[PDB]
This record gives C-alpha cells, sequence and structure tokens, in this order.
RNA sequence: UUUGCUCCACACAAUAUAGAUGGAUACGAAUAAGGCGUCCUUGUGGCGUCGCUGAACCAUAGCAGGCUAGCAACGGUGCACUUGGCGGAAAGGCCUUGGGUGCUUGCUGGCGAAUUGCAAUGUCAUUUUGCGUGGGGAUAAAUCAUUUGUAUACGACUUAGA
RNA sequence: GCAGUCAAGCGGCGACAUUGCUCAUACCGAAGCAGAAUUCGGUAAGCGUCUACUGAU
RNA sequence: AGAACUGGCGAUGCGGGAUGAACCGAACGUAGAGUUAAGGUGCCGGAAUACACGCUCAUCAGACCAAAAGGUGUUAGUUCAUCUAGACAGCCGGACGGUGGCCAUGGAAGUCGGAAUCCGCUAAGGAGUGUGUAACAACUCACCGGCCGAAUGAACUA
RNA sequence: GGAAUACUGCCAGCUGGGACUGAGGACUGCGACGUAAGUCAAGGAUGCUGGCAUAAUGGUUAUAUGCCGCCGUCUUGAAA
C-alpha cells in the first residue's frame, strides 16, 4: 500500500521486528528502520548482555578474519536478526536484503517523512506489565559501540525543530477547524451527512 | 514457602490450651454459690511477691482464678446468662487485669484492709515520678548516687550497651567502668514516664513509686447491691 | 490541597453497559447482571435482542455509559432498568456510537451516491478554502 | 490466590500536601518538598477526602503484592520527613589516634574530611548529597549529626561515612577507631 | 463442551434374581459414547461386575435448570497420579455444572498435569447458601458493590502496520 | 588530436526495469496514562471532549481527459521568473513577498467521441549509452625514461629536473 | 571391605548418623589473628617453582 | 550373556523426523482434478503472531540418568492445632516461696560441672532456654496477663 | 400455563459463485414431460463469436530464476 515503508523500531522486539519486516522484504515490499538504538528485547540487562558475548566465543577457533565478525552498531544486531531470517546466499534472500534500510535515530529525509510503528510487535503490547527487559541502546554500548553519546546529542536537535513544526501545524489545523466548524450546518455541509460523509 | 521460620527453645514448660479456661469459667460460677460476697479488682499493675503477700494474708478471702473476658462469660454479660440476680450489670464494670476478690469477710473488713495498705514499686511506664535525680556527672555506679557514692559499687562493662543504645544516654566505657560527660536528667516530676525512662529508673532499682490495688464495685449473692465504694 | 489524577479507568460493574465485540451478536449492546468470575461475566441485551448468557471479558468492550441495576436482575427487571435509564438513546448521543453509524452508511453508499459525494465534498472545498486566506 | 484488588491507606497529616501524577510523587510541607519515582513500580493513587491516599494493586500477584506495601513505607517516609525530618548521630570514637573530621568545599562540593584515622597519611573524603547538612555536636564527646529532610541520603551518608573508615586487615576486637550511628532520631522530636 | 449423563447399570439379571440394585451415577463426556465407555471404567473399579455381564438400562441428558443464575459449585474429585489417589476438593463459581466442571479439568491439567482418564468426578453439588464457601479465591467475589478495572487492555490488530501508536488504557 | 572534453533544450535510437499504474499524509513522551479546545490559580491546576484503529485524511468528473460562451468569487492550483528564510546525519531538500501566464468540475450552457466492430497491459513511467544539432565553460596530469636512497632479497616504494 | 544395633520413612525393606580390625600473586569472610608471620573458605585461573602463516603484484 | 517364539529390515521407492540402518504414516504404470496419514502453521517453510483455561524468571531456562534429597522459589491441595471464652504477629507487665535445692570447691546463687529435677500458691512460671559476672546482679523465652482485631500455625502431596 | 430458541438427524427441498475433465463417434436400451403429435438435462459437448493474412502458440539450445540432487565389483546389520 505504501512504496516505501518507515518503521520506528522505539519499543519494539527485535524477534518480532524482524520476524515481521522479513516476511515484507521476501514479499517485495520496500521497509526503512530508523531508531534502531532504542529498540528493545526482553529480558533484564544481564541476560541479553551475557548472550551476546556467549555468540562472540563461537566466532572462529582459529581465525576470526577467515570467520565472521561482530558488529557493534545497534542496526546491525537488528540486522544480524533478521539476515538469519532471510534466505542469504540465494538470488531471491539477496535481492530481498537490498530492499531493507536500518540507521539509528531518524536520518534525513525520513525525519520529514511519516513513519509508521508495528501493533504486533510493541513491548507495551507484548510484555506482561512489570517485567524486565533490555534496550538495545545499553546493550549496545557495552560491547563496544563508541557512538550512543552522538546519536542522542544529535537525536535532540531532531526532537527540537520538529515541535515547532507540529506547533506551527497545530495552529493551521486549529485555523482549518474554525473554518470547517463555521462552515458546517450549510446546505451542502448538511447534504453530506445524509450521506455519511 | 517464603514464610517466618518459627523458632522455640525447648523447654519443660507447655501451653495450657482451651481446656485450662473451661476450669476457669466453671470455677467462677461455683464461688458466686460458695461465698457470700463478691469484689471487683483493678490492679492495672501487678508484683507476684505482693500478690502472694495480698493473697496469703487471709484464707478465705480468694482471688478469683479466671482471665478478664472470660470472667465477663463466667458471670454473665447478659440478663440471659448471669449466673445470679443483678450479676450481669456487675460483670460489664471492670476490665484490664484479672482483678477480683470472693470473700465472705464483711464489707467494713474489705475497705479496712485495701485502704490501709500500701506498697512500694518501681516508676511503671505511663506514670510520672515523684522525685527527681541526676545522674553524676563523672563515672557511674549501680545505684547512681542515691546511696553513697564511696558505698556505692561501679556499674559492671555487661550492661554499658543497654545504657547507651536503649537508654539511648551518651554513655561511654573507661577503663571497664562507665562514664558520662554530663548530669543527665533521667527524669523530674510531671513528666509521664516513657518505656525508656521507666526502664533507667527500674535498672537503678530506684522504686520511687507507691502500689496499691483499687477497687470500685461490690456485689453480694443475696442483696445483689451494685454499690460501688470506689477507692483510689 | 493534595491533587490525585483522574485514573477514570472503566470499571466492571452491576448496570454496566458493554458493546459485544465477536459472535452472532457483533455490535449489539449488552449490560452486565452479575459477574461469574476474573474472566467471564454474565451480561443481557434484551432490547437489543441477544439472548441472556455468560461471555468471557475478552470479546466483548466496555463502554463508559452505566445504570442502576441490582445484582443478578433478571430478563424484566434488566429491560425494565433499561428503558427507564434510557441507555439506547444516551448511547447514540455520543462520538463512539456515531461512528459505528457513519462507517455502516459508508459501506451502503451506491457509486451513483459515492459520485455525489465528490461532488458535494468539491462544492463545500470552494467555500472552506475561500473563507481561509482571508 | 491472585488478590483481585489489594489496597493500602496512607495518613496525610494536615501540616504536608501531595501531589500526585504519573507515579513522580511529589510532598510539600513546612520544612521543604520532596521528589519520589515510582514509574518502575506500577502502583495507582487515589485522593480519597485530602486526609488519607490509598494506594491499589489489581490482579497482583504475591511478588507485586509484595511491592505495594513498599509504596506506602516510603510514602509514609517522605510525610514523616518533611513533618519531623530524621537526625542521624554519630559518634567517632578512637583508642590511641584522634579521629579529626573536617569539611572542606572543593569544587563547591562540600566534602568531608577524615583526617588521622589510625595514624593513617591519607585523607579520606566522603561526599555530601543534595538536602543533607552536617552539624558538629556541642559539648558532646566526638559527636556528629547529620540531618536531612530525605531519609536515603542522610542515611547512605552516614553509612558511607563509617564504611569508609573501615580497618584493613587488622583484630576487629583490638582495633576500635571508626564512626558508628550512635543514634537515628528525629529533629523536631516531641 | 462435555455433556452430563446419567448412566444406570444393573448386572443383566439371572433367574431366581429379578431387577438387581441398579447402580445409578452421573457421568460428564462429550458424548453418549464416551460416556458409556467411563461408565464401565468407573464401575470395574468399584463394583467387581464387568462390561461382559453389565447392561446400560437408559441414559438421558440432563441439563441445568436455569443457566442464567450464577451459583457456587462445590466439587469433590478424585484423581490419579504418579502416587496412589488421592481425595480433592474445589469450589467453583459457574453458571451450570457442565460449564464449571469443564473449568476444572483445565485447571487439574496445568496446575496437576492430570487428564480427563485420570480425573474421577465424585460429586457436584450447589453452596445454597452464603458464607459456606471456604476458599479465599470465591469468596473474593462475593463482596457487595465489587467493582475492578481490567487494565492494560490490548486490541488486536488486524493489519500488519499502525500509524497511531494505540494505547493500551481501556 | 580535422573542435578533442564537458553542462544545458530536444531529435531518433537503442540496454534493461527482484517490478509506479492517485498521495512514504513528518512532533515528543506515558502505556497502573495521554491527545484537541477553553480558562486563570500558568500548575503534577479546573472545565468540555477523542480513542475501542488508516473502513481514516487529502485528492478524485472533462478525447489517457478535447474545441468554445457566460455566471460568482479573486480564492484553489500546474509552469517559468523573483524576495526572503530554514535544513550538514546521508544537508542535495523544505518553506514564503511580488507580479506573469494556463486550468479551475464553485455554478449554467453550445459541439466531437463511433468501424479498437463482444476483451486481449492494447503500448501513456523508470536507470544507462551513442549518434545529432543549437547555446555555454574550462582548456591537465600519471606512467616509462634520466637520476636517487630515509628504500631495497626480486618486485615494490621514497627523492630531483623546460 | 565384612559383620551388628537403631530408625526418617517405603510397606516385610530402609538414607546419614552407628559398634567391632583394617599453594608463591592479588581482593574479600572466619580464626586468642595484641604485632609480624600463618592456616582455612571463595573470587581472577591471573602467575610460577593441498593447506596455516607471511612478503609482493 | 544365553535357549527359543513373533514382528521391521534383508530385494525398497514416497512425505515427516533440521541429516541420519532398525523411528511415524504410507507398498510405486504416465497424467489432470479434490480430501487426507504422520508433521506442522513467527521467518528460512507451503499453513491461523487462532481461541479458551492455568503454569515459569532460569547469571548457557524451556523447547534435547548419577536426581535420594537441598532451596525464606512459585502455584493448587491433604491431615491436624487454635479462634469473637479474642486465631498470628507487634509492644508493655507478671515471670514467684522453699532455694544460695544436694555434691565436688577460693565460686556455679537456674545458665563451667555430677544424680534427682521435688514443692505451695498462682494468672503462668523450667532447681530454669539463652545473653551475661571472678561469683552476684541485670536482660530474655516457655508460661500467662493488658492494648490491638480473624483467620492463623505445624507436617506432608502434587 | 403456552410459545419458541439452541443441539442432533432427514429432506428422492430450493438457489448461486469458483476449479479440472469434453473421453465415445449414423439409431438400436433404461427413463421423464405431453391426451397425442413430439420434446428432453434420458448408455460421454454442443450453439455462436474475436484476433491471428505482420500469420504465430509452439519445437531445439545458452543463460537466469524457486526447489531437489562420482561411478563399476564385494563384504557384513546397512552405511562402511
Amino acid at each position: 500500500v505504501e512504496p516505501v515503508v518507515v518503521i520506528d523500531g522505539k519499543g519494539h522486539l527485535v524477534g518480532r521486528l524482524a520476524s515481521v519486516v522479513a516476511k515484507q522484504l521476501l514479499n517485495g515490499q520496500k521497509i526503512v528502520v530508523v531508531r534502531a538504538e532504542e529498540l528493545n528485547i526482553s529480558g533484564e540487562f544481564f541476560r541479553n548482555k551475557l548472550k551476546y558475548h556467549d555468540f562472540l566465543r563461537k566466532a572462529t577457533a582459529f581465525n576470526k578474519t577467515r570467520g565472521p565478525f561482530h558488529f557493534r552498531a545497534p542496526s546491525r544486531i537488528f540486522y544480524k536478526a533478521l539476515r538469519g531470517m532471510v534466505s542469504h546466499k540465494t538470488a531471491r534472500g539477496k535481492a530481498a536484503l537490498e530492499r531493507l534500510k536500518v540507521f539509528e535515530g531518524i536520518p534525513p529525509p525520513y525525519d520529514k517523512k511519516k513513519r509508521v510503528v508495528v501493533p504486533q510487535a510493541l513491548r507495551v503490547l507484548r510484555l506482561k506489565p512489570g517485567r524486565k527487559y533490555t534496550t538495545l541502546g545499553k546493550l549496545s554500548t557495552s560491547v563496544g559501540w563508541k557512538y550512543e553519546d552522538v546519536v542522542a546529542k544529535l537525536e535532540a536537535k531532531r526532537k527540537v525543530s520538529s515541535a515547532e513544526y507540529y506547533a506551527k501545524k497545530r495552529a493551521f489545523t486549529k485555523k482549518v477547524a474554525s473554518a470547517n466548524a463555521t462552515a458546517a450546518e450549510s446546505d451542502v455541509a448538511k447534504q453530506l451527512a445524509a450521506l455519511g460523509y | 514457602r517464603s514464610k517466618r521460620s518459627k523458632l522455640v527453645t525447648l523447654a519443660q514448660t507447655d501451653k495450657k490450651g482451651r481446656e485450662n479456661k473451661e476450669r476457669i469459667f466453671d470455677e467462677v460460677r461455683e464461688a458466686l454459690d460458695t461465698y457470700r460476697y463478691v469484689w471487683v479488682l483493678h490492679l492495672d499493675d501487678v508484683r507476684t511477691p505482693v500478690l502472694q503477700e495480698i493473697r496469703t494474708s487471709w484464707a478465705g478471702s480468694k482471688l478469683i482464678m479466671g482471665k478478664r473476658k472470660v470472667l465477663q462469660k463466667a458471670l454473665g454479660e447478659k440478663r440471659e446468662e448471669e449466673y445470679k440476680e443483678n450479676l450481669y450489670q456487675l460483670s460489664k464494670l471492670c476490665s484490664g487485669v484479672t482483678g477480683l476478690l470472693f470473700t465472705d469477710e464483711d464489707v467494713n473488713t474489705v475497705k479496712e484492709y485495701f485502704k490501709s495498705y500500701v506498697r512500694s514499686d518501681y516508676s511503671r511506664p505511663n506514670t510520672k515520678a515523684p522525685l527527681t535525680f541526676t545522674i553524676p556527672e563523672g563515672i557511674v555506679y549501680s545505684r547512681g548516687g542515691q546511696i553513697p557514692a564511696e558505698e556505692d559499687v561501679p556499674m559492671i562493662h555487661s550492661l554499658e550497651p543497654t545504657m547507651r543504645n536503649k537508654f539511648e544516654i551518651p554513655t561511654k566505657i573507661k577503663a571497664g567502668k562507665i562514664t558520662i560527660d554530663s548530669p543527665y536528667l533521667v527524669c523530674t516530676e510531671g513528666e509521664k514516664l516513657d518505656v525508656r525512662q521507666a526502664l533507667i529508673l527500674k535498672q537503678f532499682g530506684i522504686a520511687a513509686s507507691e502500689f496499691k490495688v483499687k477497687v470500685s464495685a461490690y456485689y453480694d449473692n443475696d442483696s445483689s447491691t451494685v454499690e460501688s465504694t470506689n477507692i483510689n | 490541597d493534595s491533587i490525585v489524577k483522574a485514573s477514570n479507568w472503566r470499571l466492571v460493574e452491576v448496570g454496566r453497559v458493554v458493546l459485544i465485540k465477536k459472535g452472532q451478536s457483533a455490535g449489539k449492546l449488552a449490560a452486565i447482571v452479575e459477574i461469574i468470575d476474573q474472566k467471564k461475566v454474565l451480561i443481557d441485551g434484551p432490547k437489543a435482542g441477544v439472548p441472556r448468557q455468560a461471555i468471557n471479558l475478552g470479546q466483548v468492550v466496555l463502554t463508559p455509559l452505566t445504570f442502576a441495576l441490582p445484582r443478578g436482575a433478571r430478563t424484566a427487571t434488566v429491560s425494565k432498568k433499561w428503558a427507564a435509564a434510557a441507555v439506547c438513546e444516551k448511547w447514540a448521543a455520543s462520538s463512539w456510537a456515531k461512528k459505528i453509524a457513519q462507517r455502516e452508511r459508508r459501506a451502503a453508499l451506491t457509486d451513483f451516491e459515492r459520485f455525489q459525494v465528490m461532488v458535494l465534498r468539491k462544492q463545500k472545498r470552494y467555500t472552506v478554502k475561500k473563507a481561509l486566506a482571508k | 490466590m491472585k488478590y483481585i484488588q489489594t489496597e493500602q491507606q496512607i495518613e496525610v497529616p494536615e501540616g504536608v500536601t501531595v501531589s500526585i501524577k504519573s507515579r513522580i510523587v511529589k510532598v510539600v510541607g513546612p520544612r521543604g518538598t520532596l521528589t519520589k519515582n515510582l514509574k518502575h513500580i506500577d502502583v495507582t493513587f487515589t485522593k480519597v477526602n485530602n486526609q488519607l491516599i490509598k494506594v491499589a494493586v489489581h490482579n497482583g500477584g504475591r511478588k507485586h503484592v509484595a511491592a505495594l506495601r513498599t509504596v506506602k513505607s516510603l510514602v509514609d517516609n517522605m510525610i514523616t520527613g518533611v513533618t519531623k525530618g530524621y537526625k542521624y548521630k554519630m559518634r567517632y570514637v578512637y583508642a590511641h589516634f584522634p579521629i579529626n573530621v573536617n569539611i572542606v568545599e572543593k569544587d563547591g562540593a562540600k566534602f568531608i574530611e577524615v583526617r588521622n584515622f589510625l595514624g593513617d597519611k591519607k585523607i579520606r573524603n566522603v561526599p555530601v548529597r543534595d538536602g543533607v547538612t552536617i552539624e558538629f555536636s556541642t559539648n558532646v564527646k566526638d559527636e556528629i549529626v547529620l540531618s536531612g529532610n530525605s531519609v536515603e541520603d542522610v542515611s547512605q551518608n552516614a553509612a558511607d561515612l563509617q564504611q569508609i573508615c573501615r580497618v584493613r586487615n587488622k583484630d576487629i576486637r583490638k582495633f576500635l577507631d571508626g564512626i558508628y550511628v550512635s543514634h537515628k532520631g528525629f529533629i523536631t522530636e516531641d | 463442551h462435555f455433556k452430563e449423563y446419567q448412566v444406570i447399570g444393573r448386572r443383566l439379571p439371572t433367574e431366581s434374581v429379578p431387577e438387581p440394585k441398579l447402580f445409578r451415577m452421573r457421568i460428564f463426556a462429550s458424548n453418549e459414547v464416551i460416556a458409556k465407555s467411563r461408565y464401565w471404567y468407573f464401575l470395574q473399579k468399584l463394583h467387581k461386575v464387568k462390561k461382559a455381564s453389565g447392561e446400560i438400562v437408559s441414559i438421558n441428558q440432563i441439563n441445568e435448570a436455569h443457566p442464567t443464575k450464577v451459583k457456587n459449585f462445590g466439587v469433590w474429585v478424585r484423581y490419579d497420579s504418579r502416587s496412589g489417589t488421592h481425595n480433592m476438593y474445589k469450589e467453583i463459581r459457574d453458571v451450570s455444572r457442565v460449564a464449571a466442571v469443564e473449568t476444572l479439568y483445565q485447571d487439574m491439567a496445568a496446575r496437576h498435569r492430570a487428564r480427563f482418564r485420570s480425573i474421577h468426578i465424585l460429586k457436584v453439588a450447589e453452596i445454597e447458601k452464603t458464607a459456606d464457601v471456604k476458599r479465599q479465591y470465591v469468596k473474593q467475589f462475593l463482596t457487595k458493590d465489587l467493582k475492578f478495572p481490567l487494565p492494560h487492555r490490548v486490541q488486536k490488530s488486524t493489519k500488519t502496520f499502525s500509524y497511531k501508536r494505540p494505547s493500551t488504557f481501556y
């Protein structure tokens, strides 16, 4: 329905978000993920942090370079989870992965475009109340990520100047509502209500 | 699980249970038909050796064996439960310690004994000390200097933590003797004794308080009067 | 002086009026007669025509309206109280109930009726936009 | 049994006022103000008659119910602190080496300095948390008094003072130098 | 959805012993065929008569008289497990006996891993008077003006995407 | 260097489309709480009201969207000029003063549709390149060679010159 | 190992109790650890008596 | 291990078992249409991020016999004790006479030690359960009582 | 006191939408409708049409896409 879907990873589960996005990728739908650094994983910090180290151990017994290497960026962590859910090493899998983009925060021009969320992957709607959860930001920093401060610092600048845009939009909508409200009850407006509009 | 682990130290004694109350319950009813006069006592505070002296001061007079709320049921809290006429009104006039006297002695004997009787006692909580005392501003002794300090014995080191912590006074140990830097005023007249204040006097053994059993109501098995020659 | 926010949570209680989400009675109102347990409640909708039965709260959504009703009220009593409270009249006079009618109305619009909406909407747009910019 | 609803009551003396929203709790009274965050405990507040505040949990389990009572204790502590205030007394006794306790204002932090502890050359600095105020006891031998509104700040500062004066691998019985909390009374006791 | 059946067997008659005791019991089953099998199984555990010599005299469904009144049900259940059968008693608040007994099987399977074959329902009786209920979790629902919310409600989304960032409020 | 190179307008061709066939429509934060309007007591304040999905909002009529006459507004909008501002995370885009020129289905009229014969996606966009014109701009370096050592197993690499 | 009493319990069997012979380093907690030195327990397991690789295009 | 009996393979493709002798169903000409066996329905992977009831925080959980017992982990029950004569817990009071019971002996006054562990009144109190002194003293429980206000405590089963 | 409603089972009841098959090749027979003549859904598809007259769908093959997957003999219980 949307040529390019932008998904906000904040408050989502990596496994649920990755699985949902993975199927869409195989279906030809292009998807972009933003604010990956704010993505969350179930369980308290120790379990998530401990499991990441265990995976790092089995990289390669003899030579890490002649094998896999560990990406510290939160986006790569999500990409690794999504990569395992796609038939990599194949033309269909490789082509599907090319339709996916992941960035920390909301780099432009996506900042000026609407972003959606997946209702069936939100932590609020999936995790039991009162249970502990882990955030990729702390996990990524604990494993050597050196850009958490930069992302947080410039993300506030993203948060700023957006409320101003909404503030102008909110005032503009107020004028539209007043213009629409006064125009209501007219002959055309009254007839429209009959047809449900 | 995750519950308080009950603790108990093995001892010869054991709980009495409800069966003890049943004997208590019947004891009061039996006394109403055996003795002539019935009295209720309000000795909110007691001393066992003193109670034995009062109990042993006579043979005919008997202090009823029972529990306050059990006494009410045994005496009867309603006209339909009283063991004798007009007894239900008398029962609801007493509360607290299980004070109650059954005897055949004349009413004049009862009032004369209690009115003249009086004994010393420790300054119990909720009371006001009739005197004031200040601990010496140096090393303290067992009696706190109320008796000559030369004759008094220095306080034992083992009790220092109680004074420092339980009594909150700024005591400290100096060569095995407790010392304070100022003449701490333990209590004074007009103050209501808190548990800490009473304990300090109790530890020093200052029995600066009088004790006597107060009695309010009088009853008889045939006159059934509810007269109350209360004495305080 | 002390202030505590509303915390205006909808509560399941005797006399509560609810809307059925799933089943043969989807879209029909009902009134909770007596709570059975944490998950299951007893409802009655005699005016709505839904027979009295027990339904899990998962298949029912609680509306913000309420009316007095005794616990365990029978069908006759529920209808009497239901009519007296005029919940149906109050229910219809709300945005939540109105939106349901609007969605249903838009579904029955014939292609000819749908075309008329475009003409009417454009005419309203001209007046609305003409009013603005002044 | 998975209690359907468990409730607790908090008595609010007329001298204090409390404002409650999303779980950031503020208490105002004669002695000042206090703030606490309870968003992680998921309790629900309700003002009854401005004198009693109800805290309730719905479908709370045993693990969740146990946390319900903590809210009352923490809120009660804040109410008492703003009304009564907490005063933690400590005494820095020593055997031979006199323990010298002073306050320095390096970078304006008003750090507490401990010197000559058991003859150690190292100078121990104890930070002072916000709200708690230090006042040396007059005419009381080697007594230091800590006062403040927040129990956590006052109590934690006292613990830090005692902990940092630990004797390094020595016979505890023979060595007595240190700082201990002599009392935990209130400021305006009655 | 089980059904309540009444099954009677009379150890097919022989000369000089007409009309035997006609043992009677009530069995809950999804269908008549299942009910008949359970009746034979229970007999062999109590009455040494076997299916070969037994007979089913009649079987009729027992529908609840008033499937509208909320009733507190006291149930005594005997169930088998790794250890010998243990006597068990439970209380369930439900509209009808058939509905109440169904929840018991779910509870037994969850909290005891027992199944239909290993569970023997002894008796189901209504608690006709209040204050006779012993279990705390049943007295819980008897309080006057019992009001409680349903916090953290979740709406099952139909589409895979949502632009509203839905709230769980109720 | 037979005017080589490149920017711009279109003239025709080709190469193909991990796949348009109305619009990726922009706050943040909480989810045991929040949005929009209003008020003064500008605060964790009072009042009104919204959610329970986008089944929404905008847009959408004219030969794949023509040729013409009026009515009422002077607004809406495509295109080229032009003032000013914002956006550096991948800004490569986002907005505003001014007038110019087309449409305006906001409203009422005058003509053409055909024979694609009962349908054939019935061809209406996207990235790259060449040959062509017409109008603009700049119009050089590396290697080999000589030589050299702060290098060098051999390669390789670092010096200097009209 | 062999032999024997007793039993929390399991349903006549039987756990443990029962009788005879046959680290040098560092950080924490306890030790009559006054000091020095030291043992014990835990933590770090630190610390000691055709192709692999590499030059080059 | 070994004597014998009955089945699968041994000559055997097919689907599932992530691959797999001997596992589950199914005994095969080439084709089109529909329903199924076992397996599954978050992606790889074709099929419901279906419904209902409960259950678990695990610092490699869970999906893969050395386990009798330990755990102030969690959830539902079984057998007993008390209960508006006041169940539990929290504070306060009483917590006694013989008696400093008899013996070793500088001393064991209940509490370093050896046999009894008797008795009167009590409201209940052990020649005393611990702390504590050189021995006293002092505090405490077990045992009752006073203020509180309903269910609580002990062992087991899953 | 009388009605339904739910569940089960029946209809040689009615009425649509979708997918594959068009096999046989002059009548012989079993049946239905009609008073009859004759007709029929009754022992297997018939009735019209639109573009291909630029004559292609299609046949072989290189590559690509989704899935599957070293030989001949001889052992033992298959693989080895």
